[PDB]
C-alpha cells in the first residue's frame, strides 16, 4: 500500500548527488543562481538607488577594513552579520552592499530592472541574494527563558544538539509528532488544531511571541510553556514550517536525529537547496492535506524512516558546519564584488567596524 | 507596516512595542540598550 512513497524515496535517491566537498562548494549553485540577475553588472547609480530606498543597511569594504552606514533597526542582527564578515575582510576585495536585516525580502522578482539586496531568506518570486543569517552567531529570536538574549552560537547549539540526539537513539524516541512554536504563520493552524484532535498523533501547541496581544494568538487556547530544542530530541517526527519567511528551527531539528516533516517548498535559507525532500527529510503539503498519511507512512516503513533521518542528521552534521557559515560568507561576497562595475569610495561618516 | 515584535527582538524578558516602521523594547529595570542587551 505504501508502493507511491516507497517509489518516491528510490527515485529521489538515485537522482541524489551527493556533496563529497569539505568546504562550502557544495552550496556554489545557489551563489550562481542568487547572482544571475546581476551578471550585466551593477553601477553606481544602481547601488545609490538601493541605499536611498532604504532597503537594507550599507555596508562598504575599502583595503580590508569594513564600513557601515549609522542606523541598524536590530543592532544585535548587524553584529551576527559583522561577526562573520570580519572573519573573513582581510581576503576580500573592495566593495559595497545593502545587507537586509529584516525578516522578509525586499526585491520582488517583478521590479525591473533587478536590484542588489542581500536577505537571509526569500523565495525564487525573489532576487534577494541570500547570506547565513546573523543568528549562526549571535540576535536569533529572544524566547523567554529558554533563550534570554536571543538564539545564537549554533556551534555550542550543534554541539548540544549532538548530545541530546545520543541520550535519544531512535528506537527510545517518542512516536507521537511534536511541535512548539508561535503562530508566525496561519499555515501552522492546521497542524495545531490536528494535535487538538488526536493528541496522540500530534503534540503541537502555540507557544507566545512578543507581538501576542490575546487568545487569537493561540488560536483561543492558553499558550504552551515554550520547549528548549535539545528537549525535541525526545520525538521521532519534528515539524517544520515557515514564520514570516524561514524558519531558524529547521537546522536544529535534525541534529536530533528525529525524521524532519517540513511543511511547503517555498521560503528558503541558502543551504536550503541542498537539502533534499525524501533524501533528508519528508515533504508535506503546505495545506497539510497530506500529513495523516505521511504520518501512517514513516510508522510502517521505520527502517526507512530512520534512513532518511540519519541522512539528514549527517548532511547537517557534516556541510552545516560553523566554518561552511564562514566559507559561504567569504565566496559569496568575493563573487559579488566582481558585478559591481565602478571603483567604491568610502562615504562621508561611515564609521568603521572593528574588530 | 511590519510588526517586528512578532521575531522577539527584546532579549531578558524586555517588552516589545510595535510602533509606526520601528519597534521598542521597554526593559526590565537593570538593562537598557535597543534590544535591552545591556545589564546595568
Ligand atoms: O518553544 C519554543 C518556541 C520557539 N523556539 C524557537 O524559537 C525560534 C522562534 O520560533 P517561533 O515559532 O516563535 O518563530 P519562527 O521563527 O519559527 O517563525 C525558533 O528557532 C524556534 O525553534 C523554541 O526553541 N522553543
Ligand atoms: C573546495 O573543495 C573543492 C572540492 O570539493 C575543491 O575543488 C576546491 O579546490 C576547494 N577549495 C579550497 C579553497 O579549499
Ligand atoms: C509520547 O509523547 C506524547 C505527547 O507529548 C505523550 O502524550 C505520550 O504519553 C508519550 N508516550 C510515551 C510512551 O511516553
Ligand atoms: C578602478 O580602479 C582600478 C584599480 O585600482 C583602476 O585600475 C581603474 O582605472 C579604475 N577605474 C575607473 C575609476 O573607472
Ligand atoms: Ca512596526
Amino acid at each position: 500500500k505504501w508502493k507511491v512513497f516507497i517509489d518516491q524515496i528510490n527515485r529521489s535517491l538515485e537522482n541524489y548527488e551527493p556533496c563529497s566537498s569539505q568546504n562550502c562548494s557544495c552550496y556554489h549553485g545557489v551563489i550562481e543562481e542568487d547572482l544571475t540577475p546581476f551578471r550585466g553588472g551593477i553601477s553606481r547609480k544602481m547601488m545609490a538607488e538601493v541605499v536611498r530606498r532604504k532597503l537594507g543597511t550599507h555596508y562598504q569594504i575599502t583595503k580590508n577594513r569594513l564600513y557601515r552606514e549609522n542606523d541598524c533597526m536590530f543592532p544585535s542582527r548587524c553584529s551576527g552579520v559583522e561577526h562573520f564578515i570580519l572573519e573573513v575582510i582581510g581576503r576580500l576585495p573592495d566593495m559595497e552592499m545593502v545587507i537586509n536585516v529584516r525578516d522578509y525580502p525586499q526585491v520582488p522578482k517583478w521590479m525591473e530592472p533587478a536590484i542588489p539586496v542581500f536577505s537571509f531568506s526569500k523565495t525564487s518570486e525573489y532576487h534577494d541574494i541570500m547570506y547565513p543569517a546573523w543568528t549562526f552567531w549571535e540576535g536569533g529570536p529572544a524566547v523567554w527563558p529558554i533563550y534570554p538574549t536571543g538564539l545564537g552560537r549554533w556551534d555550542l547549539f550543534r554541539e548540544d544538539l549532538v548530545r541530546s540526539a545520543a541520550q535519544w537513539p531512535w528506537k527510545k524516541k517518542n512516536s507521537t509528532a511534536y511541535f512548539r512554536g508561535s503562530r508566525t504563520s496561519p499555515e501552522r493552524d492546521p497542524l495545531i488544531l490536528l494535535s487538538r484532535k488526536n493528541p496522540k498523533l500530534v503534540d503541537a501547541e502555540y507557544t507566545k511571541n512578543q507581538a501576542w496581544k490575546s487568545m487569537k494568538d493561540t488560536l483561543g487556547k492558553p499558550a504552551a510553556k515554550d520547549v528548549h530544542l535539545v528537549d525535541h530530541c525526545k520525538y521521532k517526527y519534528l515539524f517544520n514550517f515557515r514564520g514570516v519567511a524561514a524558519s531558524f528551527r529547521f537546522k536544529h531539528l535534525f541534529l536530533c536525529g528525529s525524521l524532519v516533516f517540513h511543511v511547503g517548498d517555498e521560503w528558503l535559507e541558502f543551504f536550503y537547496p541542498q537539502l533534499k525532500p525524501w533524501v533528508h527529510y519528508i515533504p508535506v503539503k503546505t495545506d497539510l492535506s497530506n500529513v495523516q498519511e505521511l504520518l501512517q507512512f514513516v510508522k510502517a516503513n521505520d527502517d526507512v524512516a530512520q534512513e532518511i533521518a540519519e541522512r539528514g542528521s549527517q548532511f547537517i552534521r557534516n556541510h552545516l558546519q560553523m566554518d561552511d557559515i564562514t566559507c559561504y560568507w567569504e565566496n559569496l561576497l568575493s563573487e559579488y564584488s566582481k558585478f559591481l562595475s565602478y571603483n567604491v569610495t568610502r562615504r562621508k561618516g561611515y564609521d568603521q567596524i572593528i574588530p | 507596516d511590519v510588526n517586528e515584535c512578532v521575531t522577539n527582538p527584546c532579549q531578558n524578558d524586555a517588552t516589545c512595542l510595535d510602533q509606526i516602521g520601528e519597534f521598542q523594547c521597554i526593559c526590565m529595570p537593570g538593562y537598557e540598550g535597543v534590544h535591552c542587551e545591556v545589564n546595568t
